């Protein structure tokens, strides 16, 4: 949904920000 | 999950961290 | 290196856009 | 890695693809 | 238009391509 | 709109990777 | 030698922000 | 909460733009 | 506040300049 | 070409006005 | 190039995620 | 400043807070 799916773009950057060298892993639904 | 839990209220750094493996 | 903790944000948004519903895994080692 | 392709040389969306789960 | 068509529901990147140069 | 005007700078950003080397037109509301 | 793919994004963003509801032409190369 | 949250984020980009030399304070709430 | 006076209709750039240094 | 106008040097708004419709 | 224009851009928006609610200050001469 | 602390070396996040007002 178009929201969520924007909000979702924001969230990436934040988790790469905040991962740094462990890195992260994104699934939005499983 | 993240989408659920993060996009519907501000999750802080440190909720954000949950996520980093 | 900043230059390449830059990149990698870039490659992050993009990866976003390419993987969709699938998600995907950032490990910056490899 | 992701990296060492992708930030010497760009990659195109066909080979960020291989990245995707 | 582009608008119109992606703010209301999720485009692809299939869709976006219609409207490159 | 400040939610469709948010939701364009995102479409711009895929725009630039979808398009590439051929560029493209943004035109907002026609 | 990424450096101008990198650049490119950000002035899309630029663009965006300082044509407003004008929108814009991008074309890359010429 | 979070679509201000969403706006923020893309308010420092433009302050960033606009501002240029000057530099700024952002500050949410005053 | 800029977010409570740009968030629901449009800050122009040159509104925004009023938030510089 | 815009790349090389301010990929090598910063655009001011005035340049980057340039491009706008 | 822009390399230091580029860096300021990302540090922008990683000061917007991590001062939060505090906001902070960018001046980029000095 | 900002610009020289972190535009080579990268900053932590820890370290980014010493700009928060
Ligand atoms: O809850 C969220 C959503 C998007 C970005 C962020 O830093 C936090
Ligand atoms: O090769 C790259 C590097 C960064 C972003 C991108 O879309 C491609
Ligand atoms: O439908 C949309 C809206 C914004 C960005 C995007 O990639 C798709
Ligand atoms: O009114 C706004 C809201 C968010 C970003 C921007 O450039 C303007
Ligand atoms: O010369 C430039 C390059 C990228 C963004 C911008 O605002 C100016
Ligand atoms: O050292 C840096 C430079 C730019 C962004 C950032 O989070 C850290
Ligand atoms: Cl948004
Ligand atoms: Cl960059
Ligand atoms: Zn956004
Ligand atoms: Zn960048």
């Amino acid at each position: 949904f178009v929201n969520q799916y924007l909000c979702g773009s924001h969230l990436v950057e934040a988790l790469y920000l905040v991962c740094g060298e462990r890195g992260f892993f994104y699934t939005p639904k499983t | 999950g993240i989408v659920e839990q993060c996009c519907t209220s501000i999750c802080s750094l440190y909720q954000l961290e949950n996520y980093c493996n």
